[PDB]
């Protein structure tokens, strides 16, 4: 679930 | 000219939520942007060369030469006249792999009222429980206004133990990040702001405390916002500040 907060994001299944 | 002072007195806010900042009250606050000129992630002048961001920034390029900073703006698109662009000559990443990078300008910003470095914590040092802080940037609003424009929100710092409760982060945030935002949501760094400040008022001045990095979701009930924790990370900066 965690994501990084870039545009774009980069997302992970946590 | 002082580090932590802005020369414009910033508007105690009564980004998602938050507020339109006053124009140039947050001067360390950087625009990174590609080459091409598109703006993707926020950072924070702390030297006249060097600007702190966050590593994953980075991940599309290992050539500084397609990266430029953005000094002394305001708005994300149509950037005012004496706004300062320089070029980034070398990229730093921290060597333990965590989510914090240098960038050094290949040529130093030139220190003006709109343009002014940030002040770095003592080393390991830790924001007590509940401390009044502030993030800024252009990222993501979320409808809560103020798109395109620097944005500000007045954040409690949450001490790690009770951040990484299960109906919270549920263990996910290690003793290099700090947490930030309003438990009962509807506040936070958005898509946009990676890379950021996150300052605290301490006597007369703001010491950049974190880096803003990731979070589930934004501005979420139960998920405040995780930044890298930057006096962790305080003797690293200065040995590459002081070598290069």
């Amino acid at each position: 679930g965690r994501a990084y907060k870039s545009k774009p994001p980069i997302a992970f299944p946590d | 000219f002082d580090c932590g002072k802005p020369q414009v007195e910033p508007k105690k806010c009564p980004v998602v939520g938050g507020c339109v900042a006053h124009p140039h009250s947050w001067p360390w606050q950087v625009s990174l942007r590609t080459r091409f000129g598109m703006h993707f992630c926020g950072g924070t002048l702390i030297s006249p060369e060097w600007v702190l961001t966050a590593a994953h920034c980075l991940e599309k390029s290992p050539r500084p030469s397609s990266y430029k900073v953005i000094l002394g703006a305001h708005q994300e698109v149509n950037l005012e006249p004496h706004v300062q662009e320089i070029e980034v000559s070398r990229l730093f990443l921290e060597p333990t792999r965590k989510d914090i990078a240098l960038l050094k300008l290949s040529s130093p910003a030139v220190i003006t009222d709109k343009v002014i470095p940030a002040c770095l914590p003592s080393p390991n040092y830790v924001v007590a429980d509940r401390t009044e802080c502030f993030i800024t940037g252009w990222g993501e609003t979320q409808g809560t206004f103020g798109a395109g424009l620097l944005k500000e929100a007045q954040l409690p710092v949450i001490e790690n133990k009770v951040c990484n409760r299960y109906e919270f982060l549920n263990g996910r945030v290690q003793s290099t990040e700090l947490c930030a935002g309003h438990l009962a949501g509807g506040t936070d760094s958005c898509q946009g702001d990676s890379g950021g400040p996150l300052v605290c008022f301490e006597k007369d001045k703001y010491i950049l405390q974190g880096v803003t990095s990731w979070g589930l979701g934004c501005a979420r009930p139960n998920k405040p916002g995780v930044y890298v924790r930057v006096s962790r990370f305080v003797t690293w900066i200065e040995g590459v500040m002081r070598n290069n």
